RNA sequence: AGGCUAAAUACCGGCACGAGACCGAUAGUCAACAAGUACCGUAAGGGAAAGUUGAAAAGAACUUUGAAGAGAGAGUUCAA
RNA sequence: CGGCUACCCACCCGACCCGUCUUGAAACACGGACCAAGGAGUCUAACACGUGCGCGAGUCGGGGGCUCGCACGAAAGCCGCCGUGGCGCAAUGAAGGUGAAGGCCGGCGCGCUCGCCGGCCGAGGUGGGAUCCCGAGGCCUCUCCAGUCCGCCGAGGGGCACCACCGGCCCGUCUCGCCCGCCGCGCCGGGGAGGUGGAGCACGAGCGCACGUGUUAGGACCCGAAAGAUGGUGAACUAUG
RNA sequence: UAUAGGGGCGAAAGACUAAUCGAACCAUCUAGUAGCUGGUUCCCUCCGAAGUUUCCCUCAGGAUAGCUGGCGCUCUCGCCC
RNA sequence: GUAAGAAGCCCGGCUCGCUGGCGUGGAGCCGGGGUGGAAUGCGAGUGCCUAGUGGGCCACUUUUGGUAAGCAGAACUGGC
């Protein structure tokens, strides 16, 4: 079954992946819906921004990426307290409240 | 929410003799001193028990 | 949104003009330029057909 | 019958150029013109590397563009390339000296242009030198390619030196049984 | 393209392409890497050597990630920062020398290559080689070791 | 089913399809395989040729220049 | 070692909808049509063939041979 | 009147019925009564090579986002402090790890089979090598004089692409030897000279797109079985209570 | 009425089990696999083989080398040697 | 099988940690001198990718086994 001088393949097409084919020919409807999902909810639930909540400047854990930034999850309820505020009213204001995070 | 600051220390001037102290031996010292940390610690343990 | 090719694009991030292959491009022009017509071997327009 | 020799009717040669670039095509036709016209080799040549092909045209490089013309008695001269001049990240000082090239990179134009050189193309460098006088033909790193490592006559039978192709270049990826003596022979 | 295709050419000739006498059914040698060691180790070895066996340690849960150190040449050294900045640093001012931060860059160790001018820089790194440190030393810049 | 084993025929009108070639040409030939103590002597002694043939040669070109 | 919760994700079943570099009655679903119908096997089950008159039926009144099927004239229609 | 012609006939010569399996077919080898329609190398993924295009030590938005609700718009345009990321620019080791510049001149230590200081050049040398450059000399209706003019050339020089060899540098083992440093003097690190293995460096040529060939996995050029498993239906024939 | 498929029943023939029994029938896996038969669809031009080395649980097969085609690249000549 | 030249001869000089009575030998490096060195024919070198092939047969000559074969098996060349 082989021939002349190129590289050994094992391609992993023995499994019956006929059944199993998603393809992206609903991509642009996707894209249509997403667009008619962020506008209805710029419409319908506030004058409170797109991506409402606030999220921290956050450091990235590896030896890799943590020369860089990130917009994190929540703000780490240590800050919140030196920051002297309620937890829920914090929620309420559009505090992005996360109480796994540490300092 | 990005805000990657830039540090940039533009200006300095050649200094003392940091230049000849900060060598590529520095880290080769400080990697065999991690490696043999607690064997010392070991063989100060075994020369406190040998009298 | 294309701009020249001294500057580049403005609304278009990084984008310049193409590179132009031949600047002067009138082949007739250079054919009959005396530069060139100043170093031709001869007009040969003898045929040499075959001798029986 | 007549001839007794084996039929090998064309030899290897590409009479016209395959790319259907206009400006190419155009290239073609005046250096062809010149080159039957002019007595020039150097016409010859120009053509005859206007007839290769886009792979077989290598970029050549802004550091060894300079390093062809710091030889003695190339001062004066024009460096004439049927080929891409790229730029370099290496070298710091470009000298004053002129580029006859095709389809030069933005970076090495803007570069040449603030050392003060003067690019042309080839339509100039026929107007300005019709026989090719003053001009220096250079050509690029073809055996420099990646392709070109793999070619040999064996990857590994007198131990050959030519690349065999693999997925990941590491252990695990074909580094056992002939390439050590421990596992089995070794090459 | 069908009509590019050497099928629509080939349309007329009886065996199409694959002879006569030899008669390519389905799988006449095999599937895949079939008789890697018994009746293909003139492909499998000649061709591919070193692809039978274990080679060494087995590092289990390896990731890319915690050996991660792309590694910067002293001629990448340069345009890190631009070349406006080092001659308006180093035509003839003073003393001073710009620092080439390559850890800004996304390079974290700097190791030697040839082609490093008069002008002293100073480069802060996690990790150096000794050539490039000579390199650095000869002439006459300053290494400095980050974290 | 007893088959023809092995034949030479048709093999050396096989080999002059392609008029077998010699090597032919090495011009400063291959240099591995000679004797490991006399590539101890070369080695060296091309180094201290690239060292110290300078003053000697060229006052021997400027003497034979100035002989003829 | 107790529990709930919308979101981005999937949908060859269903109800309605739009489009097609696809097929055009031996093709396309088995099925453009009284198709899961006729029919077969005790049964599970198997499973077809089959579109086209003309603009409009104005589907040839009436005479004649023959018991009729059918035919020769006449007539409608741009064209039997 | 002229006319080759998918019309018919006659005459002279040659002429076994096509396709394949085969060393060998007209075969007493097989398929073919005839005719109309359908019918067999496609597609995906991956790799390799060749070719064309754009950018080019970079390249690529395929993943999302931005525009007003548009049939063609499931298109197209843009992002750039969306380049995260794939490939390439660095390899060698099983790994801890390490990691590609040398050459010239002057001075010193006994220029010591030997290290250091100051300045300069900078990817080495040899033999070939398209091309290019300089040029003795010769030649244009009568004499000195001339500038471009018609006009080649022995010999000489610089030497792309690549070939063959030598030398140099990086990593892992092997052999032999001396020296240097202290965020701490230790079963601590580094350096030297040779012979080795590597898919290395020795001014880098890749990335994306598309086409062609070949291979592999997928039903995969089309048709073909004796067989295996899963779940159901039959004692109206027959066998026995 | 009861025995239903590797099961049933058999005064035993491996006979019968719905025209099929030395393992029924229908559907699915399934377009199972086949180194094994048969076939494989327009024209013209150019070049054009082999039945051989070695290896294989190899002898109807495959891998490698050889034979072959295509794509080129580097040069050489046209102006007493 | 080898040789029938510019990749070949001759002269002068450096290096060697190889060798050693010896500037002895041997290799490498540098500079210079003269190319008209058998016949005949031909313009050459080199890189990549890949199909098919892996059942053969016959003939002169040299042969193996067999009594012999349109038998089986080898060598050169040619043909199918
Ligand atoms: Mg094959
Ligand atoms: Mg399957
Ligand atoms: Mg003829
Ligand atoms: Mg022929
Ligand atoms: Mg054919
Ligand atoms: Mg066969
Ligand atoms: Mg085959
Ligand atoms: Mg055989
Ligand atoms: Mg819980
Ligand atoms: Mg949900
Ligand atoms: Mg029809
Ligand atoms: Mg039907
Ligand atoms: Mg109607
Ligand atoms: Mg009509
Ligand atoms: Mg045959
Ligand atoms: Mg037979
Ligand atoms: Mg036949
Ligand atoms: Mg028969
Ligand atoms: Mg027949
Ligand atoms: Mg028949
Ligand atoms: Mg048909
Ligand atoms: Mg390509
Ligand atoms: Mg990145
Ligand atoms: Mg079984
Ligand atoms: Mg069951
Ligand atoms: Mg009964
Ligand atoms: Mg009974
Ligand atoms: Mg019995
Ligand atoms: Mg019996
Ligand atoms: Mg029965
Ligand atoms: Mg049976
Ligand atoms: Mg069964
Ligand atoms: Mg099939
Ligand atoms: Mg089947
Ligand atoms: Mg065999
Ligand atoms: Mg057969
Ligand atoms: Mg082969
Ligand atoms: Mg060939
Ligand atoms: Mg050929
Ligand atoms: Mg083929
Ligand atoms: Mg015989
Ligand atoms: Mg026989
Ligand atoms: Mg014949």
């Amino acid at each position: 079954a082989p021939s002349r001088n190129g590289m050994v393949l094992k391609p992993h097409f023995h499994k019956d992946w006929q059944r199993r084919v998603a393809t992206w020919f609903n991509q642009p409807a996707r894209k249509i819906r997403r667009r008619k999902a962020r506008q209805a909810k710029a419409r319908r639930i506030a004058p409170r921004p797109a991506s409402g909540p606030i999220r921290p400047i956050v450091r990235c854990p590896t030896v890799r990426y943590h020369t860089k930034v990130r917009a994190g999850r929540g703000f780490s309820l240590e800050e919140l307290r030196v920051a002297g505020i309620h937890k829920k009213v914090a929620r309420t204001i559009g505090i992005s409240v996360d109480p796994r995070r540490r300092n | 929410p990005v805000r990657n600051v830039y540090k940039k220390e533009k200006a300095r001037v050649i200094t003392e003799e940091e230049k000849n102290f900060k060598a590529f031996a520095s880290l080769r010292m400080a990697r065999a001193n991690a490696r043999l940390f607690g064997i010392r610690a070991k063989r100060a343990k075994e020369a406190a028990e040998q009298d | 949104l294309y701009g020249t090719w001294r500057k580049a694009a403005s609304l278009k991030s990084n984008y310049n003009l193409p590179m132009h292959k031949m600047i002067n491009t009138d082949l007739s022009r250079i054919l009959k330029s005396p530069e060139i017509q100043r170093a031709l071997r001869a007009p040969r327009k003898k045929i040499h057909r075959r001798v029986l | 019958g007549v001839d007794i020799r084996h039929n090998k009717d064309r030899k290897v040669r590409r009479k016209e150029p395959k790319s259907q670039d206009i400006y190419l095509r155009l290239l073609v036709k005046l250096y062809r013109f010149l080159a039957r016209r002019t007595n020039s080799t150097f016409n010859q040549v120009v053509l005859k590397r206007l007839f290769m092909s886009r792979t077989n045209r290598p970029p050549l490089s802004l550091s060894r563009m300079i390093r062809k013309m710091k030889l003695p008695g190339r001062e004066n001269k024009t460096a004439v390339v049927v080929g891409t001049i790229t730029d370099d990240v290496r070298v710091q000082e470009v000298p004053k000296l002129k580029v006859c090239a095709l389809r030069v990179t933005s970076r090495a134009r803007s570069r040449i242009l603030r050392a003060g050189g003067k690019i042309l193309t080839f339509d100039q460098l026929a107007l300005d030198s019709p026989k090719g006088c003053g001009t220096v033909l250079l050509s690029g790193p073809r055996k420099g390619r990646e392709v070109y490592r793999h070619f040999g006559k064996a990857p590994g039978t007198p131990h050959s030196h030519t690349k065999p192709y693999v997925r990941s270049k590491g252990r695990k990826f074909e580094r056992a049984r002939g390439r050590r003596a421990s596992r089995g022979y070794k090459n | 393209p069908s009509r590019l295709r050497k099928t629509r050419k080939l349309r007329g000739h009886v065996s199409h392409g694959h002879g006569r006498i030899g008669k390519h059914r389905k799988h006449p040698g095999g599937r895949g890497n079939a008789g890697g060691l018994h009746h293909h180790r003139i492909n499998f070895d000649k061709y591919h050597p070193g692809y039978f066996g274990k080679v060494g340690m087995k590092h289990y849960h390896l990731k890319r990630n915690q050996s991660f150190c792309p590694t910067v040449n002293l001629d990448k050294l340069w345009t890190l920062v631009s070349e406006q900045t080092r001659v308006n640093a180093a035509k003839n001012k003073t003393g001073a020398a710009p620092i080439i931060d390559v850890v800004r860059s996304g390079y974290y160790k700097v190791l030697g290559k040839g082609k490093l001018p008069k002008q002293p820089v100073i480069v802060k790194a996690k990790f150096f080689s000794r050539r490039a440190e000579e390199k650095i030393k000869s002439v006459g810049g300053a290494c400095v070791l980050v974290a | 089913a007893k088959s023809k084993n092995h034949t030479t025929h048709n093999q050396s009108r096989k080999w002059h399809r392609n008029g077998i070639k010699k090597p032919r040409s090495q011009r400063y030939e291959s240099l591995k395989g000679v004797d490991p103590k006399f590539l101890r002597n070369m080695r060296f002694a091309k180094k201290h040729n690239k060292k110290g043939l300078k003053k000697m040669q060229a006052n021997n070109a400027k003497a034979m220049s100035a002989r003829a």
